[PDB]
RNA sequence: UUAAGUGAAUAAGGGCGCACGGUGGAUGCCUUGGCACUAGGAGCCGAUGAAGGACGGGACUAACACCGAUAUGCUUUGGGG
RNA sequence: AGUGAACCAGUACCGUGAGGGAAAGGUGAAAAGCACCCCGGAAGGGGAGUGAAAUAGAUCCUGAAACCGUGUGCCUACAAC
RNA sequence: GUAUGAGUAGCGAAAGACAGGUGAGAAUCCUGUCCACCGUAUGACUAAGGUUUCCUGGGGAAGGCUCGUCCGCCCAGGGUU
């Protein structure tokens, strides 16, 4: 029997970079810890992190597994999306770019 | 602060458009250089 | 002023060691028993210092 | 004593707006600054609500806000309560026998676009 | 016990090796389009209104192809099933 | 690469104008292109199914490097490389 | 195609506050009350110029230097005698 779930969030339009602020102070803890943690962070990625741990939760619960107290965050990331491309016009004539960019998220929860 | 494109509808149909490049033989010269090339639009 | 020289890999994340975040006093409500920060009402159950505030 | 952001006429604007805001409501959502800033105010307002006199009125009217309205009233007419005469009737006869301290604050939530943190002032 | 001496382990972060991912579109294989020629035809259209266009025609019709108020087509002679 | 143009190209775009002028091919043998359920406002994901293969799921053959991460065997806080 | 500078400069003259609505979600949308700004103009009408931006009902992927339930944006219908 496999004891373990994922989910994951693709091109969601947050940076990178300031997505793995908030997921490096949930790695490592009980399923009970992480969601109160999440609930108390004011930073823009805080709650779309939330969303994919609930996923990951609902899942282990409905497809195979029981038990969401004994649940761990073992494995977290953040990966880079595709980013569009913009132009912002600038001073005597000429015009400099702007990068939008993307996160992929995935989270996973084993039994222990 | 006034720069140099103020529009008008009448000065560039006098200017630029089919009658005045019809009615001199450069202007046809034009018309036809620019059939020959394939432009949807030959005279404003 | 320029950069003179680009900045490698290893003296980026050597600068960044300081640049984390926190998460400072989380307590367990008297009430309700679900975590909420020390000083202030309890977001769950609208309960501070063991009566109710958010209601009428 | 706190600049809140302003100028000298538009943080003396924004206070007389909001104490005269809980003389009306009695409860209020507002930042941590200001609600520090107001408790001052308003206990000021009261303790000349609780004097009594024409001399304390005419000094509370300099503060309090004009044509705003308090009703919760009607025996049979259209009869209106002036926020000043709130202040006079009901408030002062209220903290009777109470010494300073007619207020209280207490701490909620960041605002969502700001993080600004909230708080909520009343009265008893 | 007191003195003199010798002294490991513990990483806020970093390096090297390895394993797995993400981004990005190189490489391989492929062709719907091109390039250089050969043999044969044809080498002008137009006031009986041209070349090129504008605007229209469909049960629903923005666009391209076709067609002209007889408008996504009409008659006639042959082929085909 | 081969025509500027293998794709709705002398187009979009640039200029008062004459004129200048691009980028952009590939699921599978067959759409069989994911019924039903669960988290979620949705996007996206996890099962279950199609299929020889889905890490072939439409940003779809192969999927290199720069660059960005996660995990670990060994080293590192008296040292001028 | 992707880094470094770096989560750094900047976010383009100016007064808001609170109550209540709507909503998955509100400093930023709606309704109210008080406050503040222009007033030979920041008010009313018109010729150029633009060319559907005008009205009603929905939407929230991109545009909007933040946000967005909103819009001179997107989808469907309608308006000029
Ligand atoms: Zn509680």
């Amino acid at each position: 029997q496999i004891t373990s779930a994922k989910a994951t969030a693709k091109t969601v339009r947050t940076s990178p970079r300031k997505a793995r602020l908030v997921i490096d102070l949930i790695r490592g803890k009980s399923v009970a810890d992480a969601i109160s943690i999440l609930k108390f962070t004011p930073n823009k990625s805080a709650g779309i992190i939330e969303k994919v741990l609930m996923s990951a939760v609902a899942n282990a619960e409905n497809n195979f597994d029981l038990d969401v107290e004994s649940l761990v965050v073992s494995e977290a990331f953040v990966n880079e999306g595709p980013t569009m491309k913009r132009f912002r016009p600038r001073a005597k004539g000429s015009a400099s770019p702007i990068n939008k960019r993307t996160s992929h998220i995935t989270v996973v929860v084993t039994e222990k | 602060m006034k720069r140099t494109y103020q529009p008008n509808k009448r000065k560039r149909q006098k200017v630029h458009g089919f009658r005045k490049r019809m009615s001199t033989k450069n202007g046809r010269r034009v018309l036809a250089s620019r059939r020959r090339k394939g432009r949807k639009v030959i005279s404003a | 002023a320029v950069p003179a020289r680009r900045t490698s890999k290893a003296k980026k994340a050597k600068r960044r060691t300081h640049y984390k975040l926190t998460i400072k006093g989380l307590n367990a409500c008297s009430n309700c028993g679900e975590m909420k920060k020390s000083h202030h009402v309890c977001p769950a159950c609208g309960h501070y210092d063991g009566k109710d505030v958010m209601s009428k | 004593y706190r600049k809140l952001g302003r100028t000298s006429s538009q943080r003396k604007a924004m206070l007389r707006d909001i104490t005269t805001d809980l003389i009306i409501n009695e409860r209020i959502v507002t930042t941590e600054a200001r609600a520090k800033e107001v408790r001052s105010t308003v206990e000021k307002m009261i303790t000349l609500g609780k004097r009594g006199d024409l001399h304390a009125r005419r000094q509370a009217a300099t503060f309090v806000r004009n044509e705003v309205a308090s009703v919760r009233e009607e025996d049979e007419s259209i009869v209106v309560e002036s926020a000043l005469q709130k202040l006079f009737n009901d408030l002062g006869p209220r903290f009777a026998e109470r010494q300073g301290g007619y207020t209280r604050i207490l701490k909620t939530e960041p605002r969502r676009g700001d993080a600004a943190p909230m708080v909520v002032i009343e009265f008893v």
